[PDB]
């Protein structure tokens, strides 16, 4: 049993910027990976970003690379996702997941890192303008 | 040798069977230290070249 919790979403404006809290507990951010996803209304799910647990495997959706930054820390547990550059059809329910962040490894092929989503947080609000 | 007769078969031949032995495992052991292209063959997403 883990909670996700999510704070700071409130009226914005494009070209603006928004400061968003996302804390959870329950399970150690050490060995594990958060994602990003948006659920906008009467359409299906959209990737936002994602994060390892210092850097690299950061990669980033295509239709959101322009200047997006997730950035985490290990003394607080918690993950921030500052938005920035608001356009005009990007507002929607933005959601942090957890991922189980299993892995398998071949002396040949390496290391390889499988991602699906585990657990949800409530979900946060955006509204354009 | 000035006056003698002799008959053989090359079809039973051995010095062919211990060259095509031998050849065989000269080949592997020139192999054995240098590197192996097992990681290689993956997911490849190959299309055209323009050349
Ligand atoms: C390295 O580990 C320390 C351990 O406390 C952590 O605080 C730090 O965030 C880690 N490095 C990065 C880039 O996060
Ligand atoms: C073999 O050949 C030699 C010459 O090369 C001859 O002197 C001798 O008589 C021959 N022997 C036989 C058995 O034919």
């Amino acid at each position: 049993e883990v909670q996700l919790v999510e704070s700071g979403g409130n009226v914005v404006q494009p070209g603006g910027s928004l400061r968003l809290s996302c804390t959870a507990s329950g399970f150690s951010f050490d060995d594990s990976t958060m994602h990003w996803v948006r659920q906008a209304p009467g359409k299906g799910l959209q990737w936002v970003s994602l994060i390892s647990w210092n850097g690299g495997r950061t990669y980033y959706a295509d239709s959101v690379k322009g200047r997006f930054t997730i950035s985490r820390d290990n003394s607080k547990n918690s993950l921030y996702l500052q938005m920035n550059s608001l356009k005009t059809e990007d507002t929607a329910f933005y959601f942090c997941a957890k991922d189980k962040g299993d892995s398998d490894y071949d002396y040949n092929l390496g290391y390889s890192y499988f991602y699906y989503m585990d657990g949800w947080g409530k979900g946060t609000t955006v509204t354009v303008s | 040798l000035e006056n003698v007769t002799e008959n053989f078969n090359m079809w039973k031949n051995d010095m062919v069977d211990q060259m095509h032995e031998d050849i065989i495992s000269l080949w592997d052991q020139s192999l054995k230290p240098c590197v192996k292209l097992t990681p290689l063959c993956v997911t490849l997403n190959c299309s055209d070249a323009k050349v």
